[PDB]
């Protein structure tokens, strides 16, 4: 499972070896680690290796962590409130909350703990520098980025950033070029699968061969995150006992977006698209991000077979002009729904 | 069991709206001795330690650890007061006419940090008043006081944008008036700075003390004692 | 320690006098003739950067009531607050009482009116008229756009060309005979083409360039040194360029670019404008072929504009070239 | 002061710390030099690429100007950290602008070239608003003789018109492998890294127009290469695999299944490809290099590529998806 | 070199609060005569001139003329920190820089050494106060502060007249109009409450309330102001102290 079997260390990432040899040569002198940025797909364990490095540059508490609340004010009265995850050695923040203030608070608080130094009693002051990670920095605005790319270099004997980022396309030259860039590929099949393989002889599940979780590991796409989380759902439905005729439980919103591509691939009408445009309205509405329901559905549109090539050729070109006109705005469904009427003007 | 009065309701409000605006949790230590108050602020640069004496009637059996927000405290707080918990106490029940006030308790990740009496290169006390003014005029000028002790002068400076102020005290004892006197002991000359905004907050302490103690060093942590015990340990910004 | 050369060749040569103000001829003979006659009327400069508004205002002021303009005249420009309270008082306080040094016609010289709000123009319509007898009003802008058609219409419009070449021929030679130097005429012809119009990068890029010389009293400044101290392209690698494109094949075209844009550190985007600047005067025998080469071309602009890539736009450049000219053929 | 630069990583320890440090621009470098024995500077647009040394230049030329005593004094540096609006704009820079300089003492005035100006370096002035920077104009006019002002940026076009004429603009050329290894040599020297023979041309061809990234790389290689402790020197491979280039094999199985192939196979290729953590700019750089360098293909072709991977890359620099612009790209060159 | 050490503390906060709310930028001329500064208005209407010799100062010491430029907000900012008790020096060294006060009690050894930054203003200064008014007239400064603040509650505008043996306050507006007539008389059991006059040629000229309403402000200096008019003339409003004096230069509306 992801909760409670999780290396806490270096020396337990059983997981791409050739990274785990380069956070321990970055680890080898602590003093003189420069800014880092990790990048790589989704549920690759980015975070758990951050983590990990940390506890082997700093001692061994760094795990024990508490949520702290920070007040902040605008140009105007408008209060905003946010929450930091400190450990008596670093400090974690996920910007991405304030929807258009990632400036201020990034400015403020990188200042504030950047200007004093760390405390003793884990010899009254002398620490080296405080970590500040920064969880999901391709959300962050512009001029969040411009204005974090001095404080990199005005104060970097205090401050160190370690930013986690999927899709680093989003991250402007500067902050690309100031910070060391370091991949995490997803794990091959058979690592993978020794992950579910250690999970359900610890959880003692109930198994007759390895061609489950052989199979749990093509459906996850690579995501060991989306792997232990639906074992652990196999295993909850099938009652502790795993079969070799087990349903892949998809997640709601792939579903959602399956039965759209069926309804888009059997009936090319506007009435079908006030019905897409209801669905796309309900999948939004639900917290699920435009950028991955374009991703998804055009992976899946691209998967019917009832298609020849220039139809997947027109949908892959309308999905990267839309993508990129989304990128751009701030209403998504105006342009979701644009994308899904080119589509319905290609197949017919 | 713990229970506690005190016989006016001045000495309780008086040190909580003192403290109150810098930090929200506090973790209190009850025993035989005295309430024992520790926190860390979010940023980790200012420790605050309180110590209230039990001659301010007391009944402890054991040591036990508590937590309670003060900004209710305050609110509620806006006639003697008696302070009691049960075993494991997750309410604690205030008594002030007859009036009873349950607060819940929140679960603090308090590592109980050790207070020792290390040696200082500087050691100084000067009225509340007079530092609370000279603090409140120098934050209007910068925001980054740099506190300089050397050759038996104190030296309070701010350098900002529209000028730079720079005050220059040397320690006077008078008899008429025993509260305006200024005592030092110095070993060595030390120069740093601080945040103007810590000690704008540290000064709405004044009304605790008469006095203020000020004591320095090279590598330690600056602390600002006021006599309820009350420190407070403060970190300088590094060097540049 | 402060002398009059301690500051910059752009605000070292302000004109002091309308006589020291080469190009808006047409411009300045009239304002003289407003000022000598007794009538001048609400004034509204428009012009690009760079050509003489604020030093023809404040020759004006200068000209009108003496060496001291600053101490009756009201100066309101972009680093102060232009809001519909400050029109409403300051502005309109000042239109309404008379003069404390001298006894004439105020002035009151808005700088930069573009950057005003609709409310403080609309504001400011009635009060430029109410006090007409007492007060004059100057009104300077690069776009005419942001003011509006009420305010635009109540003041005289001077357009400002931009300077001509003979007058920064002109201000060159004065800047040669106040400075000990010596300029090449193909240099100097070089530095005109560069100025496209700005009279104050012409003396920004003559200062730098007497300051790369290692002695300037004897050396001239040769096209090679005002080529060299801007960076920008020379006709001649330009040329080269746009011929390996045009002519040579794929390989040797890039191998031709990517060899002359390291030679000596050039950019993207002045290749681009020297390509379309010697480009524009080809004789295309169709209409399509200009229509690609201006569209394929400005989209590279706006994206080298983003600072994307460096080595894919280059091959972008030759490949938009070389498919532009393909209908001739 | 050692210790802690000793202490920093190689980005700061081996900053530029006088005019002569900055060996990329001759053409920049030399007016601010000569106006060291002159007293005229003027308002500085320092313009481009990310990493070239505008930042440390400027602060090169305040301490070779005024001298470390005077500089906290007589410079006010206004980066994208502080608030930069239009009423901070007008109230705080022109207050610091319309100010007297500071008093030279004895000592500066003996040793350092004290100008009679201050200077106000607007850093990263491309994220300022048009309103600021239009209110900077008359600021950066009036007070010209106590007051200089040196703007930062690496888009020239976002500054605004009246800014770019009143200040006279330096271009910071990119830095490639012919006139920046000798920084990198140095480098290698001073910190005892046993490098290849070709390895640093590798680096700097890696980092386009960049010399911090470089030097970060530089510094990682060295450091993984220490860690092991076999003391052998520091091959290409070595650098590349560690700097997001892909290696060879993988680009030419990607350009075997694109010069064949359906819609199918090559989708299925790309998710496994995109499987790995690989910098889609990289790759489109890499196959942009390998398509047109290549001799193979006819010019009807590489025009079609060409605007393609420029189509491409300028999607990709908006901050999208880059597993559907990387299919999206493939396909296409497919179809041709 | 200059230092100017004053008798008192809040005589300097009392002549700066004058110009509180009325100027922003002064420039102090500082000679051996003594301190002399004026500032212009922000609409540039009127001019503050203010003059205090070597009498008011406890010391003073001032080896060559220098001028010294300030913002009045940082001004009132920094003489805002010091007690009344204290003395107040301004100390200057040889070229301009931040000018140096010094606060220091007479009890007990507390010395604040604040600097303030000067600002460079473009010193245009003129030569005032050598023109020939036609009228000038003397009244108490309370009973002058009651009528400008009593007839601002009426109108914007003020006219004041000056005709033979007569003094006339008009305030027309929109809800009505007042008009106070005041006529010469000097009382010699109170010489302080006399009105004096003395009238060349008749007077009539308008002023705006927002600018008088600032300049009675000055009242709190002294008690008896002076009002010098003069057509094609800035009107002067004199308040006289005990070692200088502090005039204001009122530019008159301009009447269709
Ligand atoms: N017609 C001209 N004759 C001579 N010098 C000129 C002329 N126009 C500009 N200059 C020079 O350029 C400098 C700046 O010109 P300005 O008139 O201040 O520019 P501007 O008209 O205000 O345009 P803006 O306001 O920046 S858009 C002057 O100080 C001169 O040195
Ligand atoms: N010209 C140069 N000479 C020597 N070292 C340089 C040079 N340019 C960059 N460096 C190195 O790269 C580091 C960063 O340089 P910077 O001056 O900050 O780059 P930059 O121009 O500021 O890039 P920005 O600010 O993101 S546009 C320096 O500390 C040096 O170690
Ligand atoms: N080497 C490993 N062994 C076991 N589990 C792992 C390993 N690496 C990652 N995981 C699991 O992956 C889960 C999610 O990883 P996460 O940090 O969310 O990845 P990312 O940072 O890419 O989002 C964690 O709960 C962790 O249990
Ligand atoms: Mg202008
Ligand atoms: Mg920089």
């Amino acid at each position: 499972w992801v909760d409670k079997y999780r290396p806490k260390s270096l020396n337990a990432l059983s997981h791409n070896e050739e990274l785990t040899n380069f956070l321990k040569s970055l680890s080898d002198q602590p003093r003189d680690l420069p800014h880092l940025l990790l990048y790589g797909p989704n549920g690759t364990g980015k975070k758990t290796r951050c983590m990990a490095l940390l506890e082997s540059i700093f001692g061994p508490g760094v795990y024990r962590l508490k949520i702290d609340v920070r007040q902040f004010v605008t140009a105007s009265n408008r209060k905003l409130e946010l929450n930091v995850v400190s450990s008596p050695y670093h400090l974690e923040i996920t910007p991405s909350d304030m929807g258009n203030n990632d400036r201020i608070v990034i400015q403020e608080l990188l200042k504030e703990v950047a200007q004093m130094e760390q405390v003793d009693f884990q010899d009254g002051l002398a620490h080296r520098y405080k970590c500040v990670i920064i969880n999901e920095a391709n959300s962050l605005t512009k001029d969040a980025q411009a204005a974090l790319r001095r404080t990199m270099e005005k104060y970097s004997k205090n401050i160190r950033l370690i930013m986690v980022c999927d899709s680093m396309s989003p991250i402007i030259a500067p902050i690309k070029s100031r910070c060391l860039l370091i991949r995490c590929p997803a794990p091959s099949d058979s690592e993978i699968s020794t992950i579910l393989s250690d999970v359900v002889t610890n959880e003692r599940i109930q198994l007759e061969t390895k061609d489950i979780l052989k199979r749990i590991a093509q459906a996850s796409n690579g995501n060991l995150r989306v792997s232990l989380l639906m074992l652990e759902s196999m295993a909850l439905n099938n009652e502790l006992a795993l079969k070799s005729s087990s349903p892949i439980i998809k997640p709601d919103w792939i579903i959602v977006i399956h039965k759209l591509t069926r309804k888009i691939v059997k009936e090319r009408s506007v009435n079908s698209l006030i019905e897409c445009r209801a669905v796309l309205y309900d999948l939004l509405a639900h917290c699920i991000p435009a950028n991955i329901i374009l991703k998804e559905l055009t992976f899946s549109l691209l998967d019917v077979e009832t298609l020849n090539t220039t139809n997947k050729s027109s949908i892959i070109e309308y999905s990267s002009v839309f993508d990129e006109r989304l990128s751009l705005g701030n209403k998504a469904i105006f342009h979701l729904e644009g994308f899904i009427a080119k589509v319905m003007c290609c197949l017919d | 069991m713990l229970e506690a009065k005190f016989e006016e309701a001045s000495l309780f409000k008086r040190i909580i709206d003192g403290f109150k605006d810098c930090v929200q949790l506090v973790n209190f230590q009850c025993k035989e001795d005295g309430i024992i108050a520790q926190a860390v602020d979010d940023s980790r640069v200012l420790l605050v330690s309180l110590e209230i004496g039990v001659e301010a009637e007391y009944r402890c059996d054991h040591p036990v650890t508590l937590g309670m927000d003060l900004t209710s405290l305050s609110k509620i707080l806006r006639d003697t007061l008696t302070l009691i918990a049960d075993n494991t106490p997750d309410s604690i029940i205030l008594l002030f006419r007859i009036a009873e006030y349950s607060l819940k308790l929140m679960d603090i990740d308090a590592d109980f940090l050790k207070i020792e009496e290390l040696q200082y290169d500087s050691t100084l006390s000067l009225p509340s008043s007079e530092f609370s003014k000279i603090v409140r005029d120098l934050s209007q000028l910068s925001d980054s006081i740099n506190i300089m002790i050397t050759k038996e002068t104190i030296k309070f400076v701010a350098d900002g944008d529209i000028g730079s102020g720079s005050v220059i005290i040397k320690p006077f004892v008078d008899m008429e008036h025993p509260e305006t006197s200024i005592k030092l002991e110095m070993d060595q000359p030390v120069d740093l700075t601080f945040g103007a905004k810590y000690l704008l907050d540290i000064i709405k302490g004044s009304s605790l003390s008469d006095r203020v103690g000020i004591r320095l060093s090279s590598e330690a942590p600056a602390l600002f004692q006021f006599d309820g015990f009350l420190q407070f340990f403060l970190a300088p910004k590094f060097n540049d | 320690k402060r002398s009059k050369e301690n500051l910059p060749w752009v605000e070292k040569y302000r004109p002091e006098t309308l006589d020291e103000v080469y190009g808006q001829n047409e411009v300045i003979t009239t304002v003289r003739k407003f000022v000598d006659e007794g009538k001048l009327p609400h004034l509204l400069f428009y012009g690009p950067p760079g050509t003489g508004k604020t030093s023809t205002i404040v020759a004006l002021a200068r000209e009108i009531y003496g060496k001291n303009y600053s101490n009756m005249v009201l100066e309101l420009n972009a680093s102060d607050d232009r809001g519909i309270d400050v029109v409403r008082n300051q502005i309109k306080d000042f239109a309404s009482t008379r003069q404390i040094f001298s006894k004439g016609f105020k002035l009151i010289i808005l700088d930069e009116a573009d950057a005003m709000t609709n409310a403080a123009q609309n504001a400011l319509r009635r009060v430029i008229e109410r006090y007409t007898k007492n007060t004059r009003f100057c009104v300077l802008a690069n776009y005419a756009h942001k003011l509006t058609p009420a305010l635009l219409s109540r003041c005289t419009r001077f357009r400002f060309q931009p300077l001509p070449q003979e007058a920064i021929e002109r201000r060159i030679a004065n800047v040669l005979v106040h400075e000990k130097l010596k300029l090449s005429p193909n240099a100097e012809k070089a530095l005109i083409e560069l100025s496209n119009g700005d009279m104050r990068r012409v003396l920004n890029v003559l200062q730098s360039c007497k300051a790369t010389l290692d002695n300037p009293d004897e050396d001239e400044i040769s096209d090679d040194v005002i080529y060299e101290c801007c960076g920008a392209p020379r006709p001649s690698d330009l040329k080269a360029v746009l011929k390996s494109i045009l002519e040579d094949d794929w390989g040797t075209a890039h191998y031709t670019l990517n060899k002359v844009r390291s030679a000596k550190g050039l950019a993207l985007i002045d290749l681009i404008e020297g390509i379309v600047k010697i480009l524009e005067d080809y004789e295309l025998q169709n209409e399509e072929t200009r229509v690609h080469l201006l569209t394929k071309l400005a989209d590279i602009e706006y994206s080298i504009s983003k600072g994307g890539n460096d080595q894919i736009q280059g091959s972008a450049v030759i490949g938009a070239i070389k498919a532009s000219f393909e209908n001739e053929t | 002061a050692e210790q802690s630069l000793a202490q920093q990583p190689w980005v700061e320890k081996y900053r530029p710390k006088n005019l002569d440090e900055v060996t990329a621009q001759d053409h920049a470098v030399t007016v601010l030099k000569k106006t060291l024995k002159s007293a005229n500077l003027p308002h500085m647009l320092f313009y481009g690429p990310p990493g070239t040394g505008k930042t440390s230049t400027i602060l090169a030329l305040t301490k070779e100007l005024y001298g470390p005593d005077l500089m906290k004094s007589r410079i006010l540096e206004l980066n994208a950290s502080d608030e930069r609006g239009i009423s901070i704009v007008r109230e705080k820079v022109k207050n610091f602008a319309r100010l007297t300089v500071s008093k030279p003492s004895k000592h500066d005035l003996e040793n350092y070239p004290c100008p009679p100006y201050k200077i106000i370096i607007l850093d990263e002035a491309d994220s300022m608003t048009a309103d600021a920077q239009s209110a900077l104009r008359r600021t950066m006019e009036t007070y010209s003789g106590v007051t200089r002002f040196c703007l930062i940026c690496n888009y020239v076009t976002r500054i605004i018109d009246p800014l770019a004429s009143r200040c006279s603009k330096f271009r910071f050329k990119a830095l490639d492998a012919s006139n920046a290894i000798d920084r990198l040599r140095f480098i290698s020297e001073q910190e005892n890294v046993k490098c290849d023979d070709g390895v640093l041309e590798r680096i700097l061809d890696i980092s386009a127009g960049d010399l911090r990234r470089g030097i970060t790389l530089l510094q990682s290689a060295s450091k993984g290469a220490q860690y092991l402790g076999d003391g052998k020197n520091i091959t290409s491979t070595q650098v590349e695999e560690l700097a997001g280039v892909v290696p060879h094999d993988i680009l030419i199985e990607i350009v075997e299944k694109v010069k064949s192939g359906d819609f199918d196979e090559i989708k299925k290729y790309v998710n496994t490809f995109m499987k790995s953590g690989w910098s889609a700019a990289s790759v489109v750089n890499q196959l942009h290099e390998y398509y047109i360098t290549n001799d193979n293909f006819d010019t009807n072709f590489k025009n079609q590529i060409s605007w393609l991977l420029f189509t491409t890359d300028s999607r990709l620099n908006n901050g999208t998806n880059e597993h559907i612009q990387l299919l999206n790209l493939l396909v296409k060159i497919s179809q041709l």
